[PDB]
């Protein structure tokens, strides 16, 4: 689980 | 004055005002463009516009014929929305189910056709899911705001030059939350090709601060901080990064609402905070900074922006 | 271009956009006053200013002196809420604790002082609590909407010439919402001494249609059918009453985003479905007539506007 | 009970 959760 | 053809015409032209309160101690000065004032909020609405216009431009895509994909649980899935729903073009976005209601809603009253992904998976779940999609579709077509030239195009021909001539041409230095890198490295651009001793100064956040040697990873500040260095940002052009932290951002977003009058979204906070630290260095002393407020912080009402205000609100009994 | 001083300057000057295939049918023309593009994206940003200005101008307030209080669960509260952040006033607001949650995150996010009342008593509990307070409060100042002239004079002052420069003095009629009647009554009077000609069109709920002999109901249509005539109301500048139903409204604020992009709040779809009525009767080929949108559609995710779409983003799940 | 919940 690389952090990939931004909201762009 | 004049009538606009439609809401595509009402991109843009965002207001500069100057930070009053918040701005104390500031030797500089520091002006913030609201992008927070575009037809949908944020600064997206250019983007979302500008590439889907290249691409009918370039004959690429076709109303009613032609499929838009585009895998975001940001401002972009809006801004792409209702510029698509003016123009007559199918939307199908992705994201993680984890993103919250609201943010669906939205698109969805645009006639989104909307694709949740595995909430574990991310951002990355999302995009493989909308090319798996984009296979599948015989006329789809992917954005790609990342990697998309016509995303830091538009900023050089239009947010740029706004800028250039709200300020006077008196502008020091340009303060930029860095997402995508569209804005920073095409209004960059335009700024330096006016004034090569424009200053651009990107924003990142200290908890995945990669343009600073930093690992990627997990942060609050929306809109940003995407760990990874896009095709689009051009770093050449960064004179400077400014880390800020999710809590002074959120902090700033909190004191420009109460001392200000401004409701930002968090990584308005963000640039707020560095334009400030910057203003605050004595060598710049009568220097005019510009930051850019993103989007208005009425869309992240759920996010921690409000956690605070939001359960003193739902702790609230009424009175007789 | 020039740099605002504060907010406030920020006020105003709202776009103006064709509405095209919602119109469709329409021999008239039907242009759009964007006031969801006003800072907080509501037409109360504009009263809550002139409220306060003009008190500050008549020397009844000081900043840090007095104490701003008025019954609203409404758009009035943001648009004075904002206002007093920025020059430094304390507001209190007092509304039904029945108001939704998110609609307090945003008055405290401003430091409003909320006060909820007995959601049983309405605005009526509201409004008695507002007075309890003045009375209480020793440099309380209540503003009062419906009675304060500041209201429609800043329609007249603004709105109203902003119309006629917009649309190039060639408005034929000018579809209002009727709240409190400001909007209606200070432009309308305003476009009413350009061209005498100017027809005035003021929408009501027809589950409210006192204007029209009927007698005050409950509807959905926030921002409008008050229940009673408004002091700020004239009544005889008013060319005729245009009735529309809360599911027409929020059809045609449904039908605005889907087809024209423009996400509007429940009120903008009862402007928008009366002006288009207007528009589409054979003798009015040719006019022009400019309807308000009072709000943007965002601040209502949780009312009945978005009911289909809402159940709709819960009962989605994700896809693998 | 008068309908008196109005937002305006
Ligand atoms: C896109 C976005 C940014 C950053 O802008 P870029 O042009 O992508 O660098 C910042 N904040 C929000 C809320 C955004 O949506
Ligand atoms: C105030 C308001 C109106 C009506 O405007 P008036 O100037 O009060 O007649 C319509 N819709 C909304 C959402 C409002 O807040």
């Amino acid at each position: 689980t690389e952090w990939s959760d931004y909201v762009i | 004055s004049r009538i606009a053809k439609d809401v595509t015409e009402l991109i843009g032209n965002t207001p500069l005002v100057y930070l009053n309160n918040v701005a104390e101690g500031c030797v500089g000065r520091v002006a913030a463009k609201l992008e927070m004032m575009e037809p949908c909020s944020s600064v997206k609405d250019r983007i979302g516009f500008s590439m889907i216009s290249d691409a009918e431009k370039k004959g690429l895509i076709k109303p009613g014929e032609s499929v838009l994909i585009e895998p975001t649980s940001g401002n972009t899935g809006v801004g792409l929305a209702f510029t698509a729903a003016a123009k007559g073009y199918k939307l199908i976005i992705t994201m993680p189910a984890s993103m919250s209601t609201e943010r669906r809603i939205i698109l969805l009253a645009f006639g989104v056709e909307l694709v949740l992904t595995d909430p574990a998976k991310g951002m990355k779940g999302a995009i493989a899911k909308a090319e798996e999609i984009l296979a599948k579709t015989p006329n789809g077509y992917m954005l790609q705001q990342f990697e998309n030239p016509a995303n830091p195009k538009i900023h050089y021909e239009t947010t740029g030059p706004e800028i250039w001539k709200g300020t006077g041409g008196k502008i020091d230095g340009f303060v930029s939350g860095i997402g995508t890198g569209g804005t920073i490295t095409g209004a960059g651009k335009y700024l330096k090709e006016q004034n090569a001793n424009v200053k651009l100064y990107g924003v990142e956040p200290v908890e995945s601060a990669i343009l600073s040697g930093g690992k990627p990873g997990p942060h609050k500040i929306q809109g940003i901080g995407a760990g990874f260095i896009p095709s689009v940002l051009n770093v050449d052009l960064i004179d400077e990064v400014v880390q800020v932290s999710s809590d002074e951002s959120i902090d700033m977003a909190r004191q420009l609402a109460l001392k200000e009058g401004l409701l930002v979204g968090i990584s308005s906070g963000a640039a707020a905070a560095a334009a400030i630290k910057l203003a605050q260095r004595p060598e710049n002393a009568g220097k005019l900074f510009v930051a850019i407020f993103p989007s208005f912080g009425e869309r992240y009402l759920s996010t921690v922006l409000f956690d605070a205000t939001r359960k003193e609100a739902e702790a609230m009994t009424f009175e007789a």
